[PDB]
DNA sequence: GCTTGACAAAAGTGTTAAATTGTGCTATACT
């Protein structure tokens, strides 16, 4: 659009932050030692963060543009614009 | 300040002010040390609210003050505060983050859940926006041109 | 960390020609029979970017993969024709 | 002079060196003997000095052994440390990536204190980098240096600071160790409200010996008079509590706590330098912290001697950080010798606890014994430590000077931004020992300095200067090396004064220095030592700055500084006006070719020298040709002897790339004129003869080397080849076999130099790119091409080539099967834009270059090659350049007396076989005995011809030029000459950059910056305020949106540009987006509200 | 003052609760990337590591809690769970700072937005822009004061797209990837093209550092043989601008707006007097005081 | 003198085995080469030697229709393993014109561009004397050429 | 501190404004500094000799000639418009502002004369010892 | 201008062996 008003600011609630989060990264890990590939429930995981290629999901079933905004039934990944990789955050919930 | 009274204050800064740089023999017009001099003075200390939505010690801004304390149907004094701690006390909360003190600020904005009304255009510029002054003032971003009918008369 | 490049990044150069690719293959593609361009696009998944078998396009025009793997040679060496394909030499890459 | 092939370059010094300029380079040589300990070192402390020398790698030896655990049941011990011949030669590291090395072996003894045997193993401790003869190391290939740093010694210091309040006086004393907490005065490991009094009857003194030692000091009482400690136990637990806070102590903790921390040898570490500090000035002994408040109370007090309750009278005085004295200078031996102590220290720590979970009787010394934190030492200090740098070589002055540097920073030494400008200031006793002229300009200045000529280093880390003693109004040839704290002593009567016959004072009175130091007048009767000679305080690169007197030191030390800055020529000529150095220092850095053996020349080639000595041995000697320096110059060198020649030991067989003959030459002779023309050569700018460019008098060369590895990937093997996916048979024209380019090519920007391909996949073309295939029948190739290219901006002809393959045994990292390095040279004529500068601190761009048809031109019809404007001159107290302008053309055209019938009385003082030398001769005057002014014009007639009879320059140094352009004379006379100007690593084809589009950085899509990058330019906070003053918005969205952040915008202009239309409304830019994803992170809750409908989504 | 925290609460809607955190957000992968430099070798944001000590010590907390531990080992855990969420978002804000190897601290969340490195002075109120170049400048003295010299392969780049447009439009170049090999290999025809675009386009000049807003002015470009800036002698007192070797950039304006701006409001004839003491500037000085003198 | 070619040679930055001067300081002496020649077209020289001496100008065979004026010019000294086989090539014209890299020519990667001096004239200069009233004006111009 | 401060509008109409000195005592003589002070001012309200006269009508320029004719009248000081006494809303307004020492007439309406001011005073700052 | 059958490459698909990965455990005494 370009042109807001106001820009605000408060605290965030565990709620707010919850909401935000695409999914809970529940594991210390970047990415496998022999494949490179993200590692599944870690940082950088695709299943929550985004593809790491555009239209394309982790294993690759669904490859295609042809359905944008459907989810993989095999590794959860959803096939849309790598971009959203950028703008998505997950969360932590602690003990 | 309390002397001479909120008028006689700036005469002094500038001249001071002014000293220091004629005697190195630089020129510089009263009026741009003016400019500055006259942020120092645009606020003043709350002493009692009474009903207000002030607080005792708070420095807020001497027209802001002025409106609402009226109220329909409160008292302060004038205030002198260097130039650094009058920027930190503008109205937009991301134009004193990056000022300085960065996290200082970000945590009083965060706890009272400030607004930034996007006027300031150190604000515009961060987010990419007109700043509003030179061409970016809307009177002249909005100026319409067409050729006279006389001139495509012509052609 | 700032002195990395960003290897996906849109390169403007490439996005505007590849546009200007995009249009002299629809002009080139309309010199061609409406069912040998229609073959041809639908070959090669022009329209909608998912390719197509010989199966699947003679489904199309009611033929069978063989008829419709002929009318590909045949548009093919009318593309390869100079006259078609002078213009598209300089998109090679 | 004294140098067997010394060209013949005539001085004006009135006085005799009874000196010779020590070898400059030996600050570093002797710092690394010392630590190896050779026999070279060996001797030398023998001959003289202490009769056990200690090698710096024994003595850090002898602190390890024994290894003892608690149970002192098994001992590991150390001795015996061995080098073998070093690996591989300079050159071939240098060549293949490795460091220059010898592998060190030490003898380990394990012995069991119960079964009483003895295991003796030789241990491979690793390949210990050694020095070059040059006073370098070559570490992974690279030439790099060790510069000496400066460190306060350890001793006690005493400082007096006013109270902040009451203005009453304070001290204040401190002591630095080796190692250990510091205390200041009794607070302590930085905590305060410790009483003094409190710790003295920790160690179990009663408070009658208080009162017995305190004696006549007041506070001494007063203070154990306030404190409520009573006993000396429960004084160590109001230190146990406040020393180590959160534990409750023990009567075990309670006592050993002060024991351990300083008196114990492992924890509070004696140093060699502390320990001789303050054992003459007053591990830790408590007599020696008991004389620290006896000192103290004693100078509070005001009195300037104190006798020792049983020792020996001292002054009780005030102490200066800042004086040499005080102030070291740790060594390159040192340097290394502290990061192999702390090797060793975390090796004995896995020596120790090894002991205790090995089986007894199954352990070694190699299986207590694992090297790995000690290589490590070493080569993480040679990588990222500050005081191990890149030699700084484009010619040889550059590299002599980097060497002999000395700098306060680095580890063990203050922080840039924190030492004030005290330590910045020259203090007194930096005369002949760092150069108070040169410095950096940055904020570095002051911290960084170049030791002294006649400099030489203690084995204490203290600077010496050489001095020559008097008695009895009577210089002896007597010269005793003095420190800092040994010159405070005397008076050093100054360098020049006059000579009496077989020498003794002939001036009434004597100039002198004090121990001020302030200077005095007194007569021959008071004296003791005087200066070896004049620029005792001066630096190498100072020294050869002819009329240094003449120049403030502002423009001097950016004459220093800019020398070291020039780039070699292809011709190399040699200074037509010289100062001293210039011979001795070109030798002394390296670059040039000596003979150790007198003998005869067998042959000379480009290639190799080779000489027959009379002892009947024979010596060769490889020339570097062409040789890539560290920052692009070239090393290339050339024989100067011929194949008959006689030769002597120390001569010079070969110039080295600034040298001429054996002197520096870092410039070229040029003729200048002094007058403003036409307003080009303005504001420092600068106009020449295309002159220099036709005959390629200011012409250099230049190589850049280009490197690219073929490794090992997930999906396959990269492979260097001539097949690259598409290009035309074009590209590839100049690129032989194996897909590199071949020696000799011409290579543009953008030119492949080595092709290279990676696998890729799975590719999914786009459709419209794989009709295209179909039609032209091109496979979509296997592979991505990942090639080597030339930079933008950049070209020159292919030298050589090296490579590196797996195939071929070779060598390689892991993953790495084939390096290939190409090597582009290129000559640079001279451009306008380039800097130019002489050694005064005067330089310019240059602004224009003329044809020689129109240009200020003499009688003879010889044109001037550069025209200086008079008005930077005046200002800048730089007239030196002015002088030099004159002798330059003095020496250039040659001159005669002022003879018959008797010598002018200008001459007397005295020119001395100087009545007359022939054209072309060249001279030198030392800095601070040159040419004077009544010597000058003497000189300035003289003499003729151009050719013919007429003299072109008056006594003035003026002549009369005609304009190159109307014809016509100039209205007024004009000063003439020949200049030494120096052309500067500053270059117009390097720091010319331009950019559309191109790379942007990876989590901001702003455009990154530098040239490697093709980056673009920062528009900053001032910029936009600037914009802002002008009220331009519309500007400064642009640059700040569609040209930076705006990945939308940025190609949507780009696409609006190539067609012609309209430049479209920017957007958001990418930054903005990144910040609020920050403070989200933060747990801060950003909403972009609109007037409303509420939050806006960033998407 | 204690009123002013416990006042800020009451007015605006935020529970309290907020300043303990029972989730920890996760910022995007992107935002901390981890990549491969040339060669394979690995790279990535200290983030990560700050993380990853984060999830390891939650976990472990989860462990012990389903085990059941002695309060020490688990309220051990909370302790090292608190600090690790604290180096995370500021590290040595409490205590010494989480250090990786070489010991130099990590970057922190709070080490992103502050300081001159921070994203509001590096990339929010600065930033580096397309269409800009710079060189070393040399004297103008032949320039008329709204123009400038300006090195022709400079030119080049920095109007390329506008070239490559003009030489497709006269024929020399049949399609847009022609005319850009065109320009990248400096093919002679171009140069006449150039000449062409460059027509009255003006272009802005900076100076660093600038001190006021005279330190950018506007100039109309001319081609210029060799690799320097030609600037006209005028303007060396705005610039304070030294021909010792100094260095200036180059900005070329693009929409009708900016260039609008650039003849009007920043042109170099336009700004003569000093907007501060109103006296003169572009007047004559050293050279060219002598010779009128 | 335009281009040369040197047998062993593919570039200007190397040696020669034998020979004292290297490539590039040998271009530079034949910078000081003065020739002459009718031209018009390129010409090829030819200079080889063999075994010690000093090679110069005079060693140098000019094809007919050229000729060398300063045969007495140092190039380079060689020794007994020193051989040194140069081609050259004179062309025609006049100022000074800067040494054309063979990428813009047709030449191979053999061919040494060289900077080319087409200058006959050395120094030249002048001066006048007028012819008191009724004064004229005089002018002596002195004209050297390199021969 | 200064960024926001823009020219809002012509005229606040305030009648306050500051005295400024325009030299004293004499002859019986300029003041050093009235070319930073009463110069490119605006008067607030008409200078006027005894008894008098009103030399210079309220709004003028003040430019060289002014100062000229009002020292003839022997007028001791003026009040002058100021941005300390201007009373506009937002920003300030011209008439009060002044002249524009750049174009050297009335400030233009968009002027941004806070970063004008800020760059003024701190650019000499390097000639201050 | 189009279709049929024989046919081999190509592409999936299920079935199995090999490799990779995760976890438990080690009892002189050692705090
Ligand atoms: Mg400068
Ligand atoms: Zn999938
Ligand atoms: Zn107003």
């Amino acid at each position: 659009v370009n042109f807001f008003d106001e820009l605000r600011i408060g605290l965030a609630t565990a709620d707010d932050i919850r909401n935000w989060s695409y999914g809970e990264v529940k594991k210390p890990e970047t990415i496998n030692y022999r494949t490179l590939k993200p590692e599944k429930d870690g940082l950088f995981c695709e299943k929550i963060f985004g593809p790491t290629r555009d239209w394309e999901c982790y294993c690759g079933k669904y490859k295609r543009v042809r359905f944008k905004g459907i989810i993989c039934e095999r590794c959860g990944v959803e096939v849309t614009r790598a971009k959203v990789r950028r703008e998505r955050m997950g969360h932590i919930e602690l003990a | 300040l309390r002397v001479q009274g909120p008028r006689e204050v700036q005469i002094h800064l500038v001249k001071e002010v002014q000293e220091v740089y004629r005697a190195q023999g630089v020129s510089i017009h009263d009026k741009h040390i003016e400019v500055i001099v006259r942020q120092m003075l645009r606020r003043v200390t709350i002493i009692d609210s009474g009903s207000t939505e002030f607080l005792p010690g708070s420095l807020t801004e001497r027209a802001e003050f002025e409106a609402e304390n009226r109220r329909v149907v409160a008292a302060g004094r004038p205030v002198l505060m260097g130039i650094t701690k009058a920027s930190l006390a503008t109205d937009s909360w991301l134009s004193a983050a990056s000022f300085q003190e960065t996290t200082r600020v970000l945590t009083d904005a965060a706890i009272n859940c400030r607004s930034d009304k996007l006027n300031g255009l150190k604000e515009n510029v961060i987010i990419g926006k007109l700043i509003p002054a030179g061409t970016g003032i809307s009177r002249y971003r909005n100026i319409q041109v067409q050729p006279t009918e006389e001139a495509r008369a012509a052609a | 960390g700032d002195f990395i490049e960003d290897s996906e990044a849109v390169v403007a150069v490439d996005a505007v020609s590849f546009t200007l690719l995009q249009d002299q293959l629809q002009s080139v593609l309309e010199t061609l029979s409406e069912r040998e361009a229609g073959v041809v696009r639908l070959r090669f998944g022009l329209t909608d970017g998912q390719p197509r078998t010989l199966d699947e396009i003679g489904q199309v025009y009611g033929v069978t993969r063989e008829r419709i793997r002929q009318i590909e040679s045949k548009t093919m060496s009318k593309l390869r024709h100079p006259s078609r394909s002078q213009v598209l030499r300089d998109y090679l890459d | 002079n004294s140098v067997p092939g010394a060209p013949n370059r005539v001085s004006f010094a009135k006085l005799r060196e009874p000196l010779e300029v020590p070898g400059l380079l030996d600050v570093q040589t002797d710092s690394f003997e010392w630590l190896v300990g050779s026999d070279r070192w060996r001797q030398a402390a023998i001959d003289r000095g202490e009769e056990n020398p200690v090698g710096g790698l024994e003595e850090v030896l002898a602190e390890l052994s024994p290894i003892e655990d608690f149970s002192g049941s098994m001992s590991l011990s150390f001795s015996d440390p061995r080098f073998d011949e070093v690996k591989a030669s300079v050159d071939e590291c240098k060549d293949k990536d490795m460091t220059y090395a010898a592998p060190l072996f030490v003898t380990a003894e394990f012995i069991n204190n119960n079964t009483g045997e003895i295991k003796s193993q030789t241990v491979f401790m690793g390949d210990f980098p050694m020095m070059t003869e040059k006073g370098t190391f070559i570490i992974n290939g690279t030439e790099r240096v060790v510069v000496s740093q400066l460190v306060r010694s350890p001793g006690v210091y005493f400082d007096e600071t006013i109270d902040k309040s009451t203005e009453k006086t304070l001290h204040s004393v401190k002591v630095i160790p080796g190692r250990g907490a510091w205390l200041e005065f009794v607070r302590i490991d930085r905590k305060r409200r410790q009483p003094v009094t409190v710790l003295l009857k920790a160690l179990g003194w009663t408070n009658e010996q208080i009162v017995e030692r305190f004696g006549f000091s007041e506070i001494m009482m007063g203070t154990l008079e306030k404190d409520t400690t009573s006993g000396t136990d429960e004084a160590l637990l109001d230190i146990y509590r406040k020393l180590r806070p959160g534990e409750p102590p023990t009567k075990e903790s309670a006592q050993t706590l002060l024991e351990n921390l300083f008196f114990k040898e492992k924890r509070y570490d004696l140093a060699r330098v502390g320990r001789y500090k303050v054992n003459k000035k007053l591990t830790l002994t408590e007599e020696d912290v008991v004389a620290t408040i006896e000192y103290l109370v004693r100078l509070h007090e005001g009195q300037t001697s104190m006798t020792v309750p049983g020792g020996v009278e001292v002054p009780v005085e005030v102490d200066d950080i800042d004086h040499f004295g005080n102030r070291r200078l740790r060594t390159v031996g040192e340097l290394i010798q502290n990061q192999i102590r702390v090797g060793l220290s975390r090796m004995e720590r896995v020596v120790r606890e090894r002991m205790t979970t090995q089986d007894v009787e199954a352990i070694t010394p190699q299986t207590l014994i694992n090297i790995r934190p000690v290589v490590a030492a070493i080569k993480e200090f040679f990588g990222t430590s500050q005081l191990s740098q890149f030699m700084d070589q484009n010619n040889p002055l550059s590299g002599l000077t980097h060497k002999r540097r000395l700098s306060a920073l680095g580890p063990g030494g203050l922080s840039r931004e924190r030492a004030g400008l005290e330590v910045r200031d020259v203090h007194p006793s930096h005369y002949g020992r760092m150069c108070p002229i040169e410095t950096p300009e940055g904020p570095n200045i002051g911290l960084i300095g170049s030791l002294s000529v006649y400099a030489r280093v203690n084995p204490f880390g203290f600077i010496e200067t050489p001095y020559r003693k008097v008695e009895n109004g009577v210089v002896t040839d007597q010269i005793d090396y003095l420190t800092a704290d040994e010159e405070d002593r005397h008076v050093v009567a100054q360098a020049n004064s006059p000579t009496d016959e077989n020498g003794r004072f002939t001036e009434d009175r004597v100039m002198v220095r004090k121990k001020g130091g302030e200077v005095e007048f007194v007569s021959a009767d008071q004296v003791d030592y005087m200066d070896v000679s004049p620029r005792q305080m001066v630096s190498v690169a100072t020294a050869m700055i002819p009329f240094l007197e003449h120049d403030d030191a502002n423009r001097a030390l950016m004459g220093a500084n800019m020398q070291r800055q020039a780039v070699p020529l292809v011709r190399s000529e040699a200074p037509l006006v010289g100062t001293g150095m210039e011979l001795r220092a070109a030798i002394d850095a390296g670059d040039v070719v000596v003979a150790d053996k007198t003998g005869v020349i067998e042959e000379v080639s480009a290639d190799y020298i080779t000489v027959m000595a009379d002892d009947g041995t024979r010596q060769s000697y490889r020339l570097r040709k062409f040789a890539r320096s560290n920052h692009g110059t070239c090393a290339n060198q050339r024989p100067i002897v011929d194949a008959g020649q006689r030769v002597e030991a120390g001569q010079v067989i070969a110039d080295g790339p600034c040298t001429q003959n054996g002197e520096m030459a870092l410039g070229k002779n040029l003729l200048v004129a002094i007058m403003p023309w036409e307003g080009h050569n303005y504001e420092d700018a600068i106009i020449l003869s295309n002159r220099l460019v036709e005959e390629d008098v200011l012409t250099s060369i230049h190589i850049e080397e280009h490197e690219i590895d073929a490794r090992d990937t997930k999906l396959g093997a990269e492979e260097i080849t001539r097949d690259i996916p598409n290009v035309s048979d074009e590209v590839l024209a100049d690129l032989d076999e194996r897909g590199i380019v071949r020696i000799g090519a011409e290579v543009r920007d953008g030119d492949i130099l080595v092709g290279k391909v990676t696998p890729k996949g799975e590719t999914e073309l786009t459709p419209e790119e794989r009709l295209l295939r179909a039609i032209f029948g091109e496979k979509a190739r296997e592979v991505r091409d990942t090639s080597l290219k030339v930079p933008h901006g950049e070209s020159g002809k292919v030298i050589g080539i090296r490579v590196f393959s797996r195939e071929d045994d070779d060598e390689l990292p892991a993953g790495v099967n084939e390096l290939v390095r190409v090597y582009v040279a290129q000559k640079r004529k001279i451009s306008d834009g380039d800097k130019l500068a002489g050694r005064h601190g005067n330089k310019g761009v240059i602004g224009k270059i003329l044809p020689v048809e129109d240009m200020p031109f003499l009688p003879d019809g010889t044109p001037v090659d550069i025209i200086l404007n008079t008005h930077g001159v005046p200002r800048r107290m730089n007239i030196g350049q002015i002088l030099e302008t004159h002798l330059g053309w003095v020496a250039k055209a040659g001159w005669n007396i002022d003879v018959a019938a008797g010598v002018p009385d200008w001459a007397s003082k005295l020119p001395e076989e100087l009545y007359s030398a022939p054209a072309d001769s060249t001279v030198a005057t030392p800095v601070f005995d040159g040419a004077q002014e009544g010597e000058l014009a003497g000189l300035l007639g003289s003499t003729l011809p151009n050719r013919d009879g007429e003299v072109m320059v008056d006594a003035d140094g003026k002549s009369t030029l005609f304009d190159g352009r109307s014809g016509e004379p100039f209205p007024y006379p004009v000063t003439v000459g020949y200049m030494y100007i120096l052309k500067l690593h500053h270059l117009v084809d390097d720091k010319i950059h331009a950019r559309s589009t191109g790379p942007y950085s990876m989590i901001t899509q702003q455009p990154l910056g530098g040239k490697a990058q093709f980056g673009g330019q920062r528009f900053g906070e001032m910029e936009c305020w600037a914009m802002q003053a002008y009220g331009a918005a519309y500007t400064l969205q642009e640059l700040l949106t569609i040209k930076s952040d705006d990945t939308v915008g940025r190609v949507k202009v780009y696409e609006a540009i190539v067609k012609g239309e309209n430049i479209p409304e920017p957007g958001i830019p990418e930054s903005f987006k990144v910040l609020l994803k920050e403070l989200q992170s933060l747990c801060l809750n950003v909403e972009v509200l609109s007037s409303d409908g509420a939050a806006i989504e960033m998407r | 003052k204690r009123l002013k925290v416990v006042a800020a609460f009451q007015q605006s809607g935020n529970s309290p609760m907020g300043m303990v955190l029972d989730a920890v957000p996760v910022i995007p992968p992107e935002l901390r990337p981890m990549v491969q430099l040339d060669g394979g070798r690995f790279a990535t944001s200290d983030l990560n590591d700050l993380y990853r000590r984060v999830i390891n010590r939650n976990n472990r907390l989860k462990r012990l809690i389903d085990l059941g531990a002695p309060e020490i080992i688990v309220n051990n855990e909370k302790r090292m769970l608190q600090e690790s969420v604290d180096a995370l978002f500021d590290n040595g804000r409490r205590g010494r700072p989480v250090t990786g190897p070489g010991n130099r601290p990590l970057k922190s969340l709070s080490d992103l937005l502050k300081g001159k490195q921070g994203r509001f002075r590096q990339n929010l109120l600065g930033k580096r822009v397309d269409y800009s170049g710079r060189s070393v400048i040399v004297v103008g003295p032949q320039l008329k004061l709204h123009q400038c010299g300006l090195p022709k392969l400079m030119a080049l780049e920095l109007f390329k797209p506008f070239v490559m447009k003009r030489l497709v439009d006269l024929n020399h170049a049949q399609n847009i990837k022609s005319a850009k090999r065109m320009v990248e290999r400096q093919r002679p025809q171009v140069w006449d093209v150039l000449e062409e675009v460059i027509a009255e386009h003006p272009v802005l000049l900076n100076r660093a550092p600038t001190l006021h807003r005279l330190g950018i002015q506007a100039f109309e470009p001319q081609l210029v043989e060799g690799k320097a800036i030609q600037l006209h002698p005028l303007v060396c007192e705005a610039f304070n601008a030294d021909f010792d070797g100094d260095q200036m950039a180059v900005h070329l304006p693009l929409s009708a707006e900016a260039q609008a701006e650039a003849r009007i409001l920043m042109l170099s004839s336009n700004n003569i007097l000093s907007p501060a003491s109103g006296k003169p500037l572009a007047m004559p000085r050293l050279d060219m005081v002598t010779g009128l003198y | 003198v335009t281009s040369i070619r040197i047998d062993g040679v593919l570039h200007e930055f190397t040696t020669v085995p034998g020979v004292k001067e290297d490539v590039t300081d040998i271009i530079l002496n034949l910078k000081g080469l003065v020739v002459s020649s009718d031209d018009d077209e390129p010409v090829t020289m030819y200079l080889r030697k063999q075994g010690p001496g000093v090679v110069t100008a005079g060693d140098i065979v000019p094809p007919a229709g050229v000729t060398v004026h300063n045969p007495d010019m140092h190039i380079a000294t060689l020794n007994d393993k020193g051989k040194l086989e140069v081609e050259l090539v004179v062309e025609r014209g006049r100022g000074y014109v800067p040494a054309v890299q063979n990428k813009a020519s047709g030449a191979e990667i053999g061919r040494i561009p060289v900077d080319s001096i087409y200058s006959p004239v050395l120094k030249v200069t002048y001066k006048v004397e007028a012819t008191q009233r009724t004064d004229f004006d005089k002018l002596i111009i002195d004209v050297e050429t390199k021969n | 501190v200064s960024q926001d401060v823009i020219v809002r509008e012509h005229d606040c109409e305030t009648e306050r404004g500051i005295n400024v000195t325009l030299a004293e005592r004499g002859p019986d003589i300029r003041d050093a500094h009235v070319e930073t002070s009463a110069f490119a001012r605006t008067l607030a309200t008409d200078a006027v000799d005894a008894n008098g006269n009103v030399i210079i009508e309220r709004g003028h320029d003040l430019g060289d000639p002014a100062i000229d004719a009002l020292l003839a009248a022997g007028i001791t000081t003026v009040k002058v418009r100021s941005v300390l006494t201007c009373t506009s809303a937002t920003g300030v307004c011209a008439m009060c502002y002044g002249r524009s020492m750049a174009t050297g007439k009335l400030v233009d309406i968009g002027e941004a004369v806070g970063i004008v001011a800020a760059q003024s005073i701190g650019e000499p700052g390097t000639q201050l010892t």
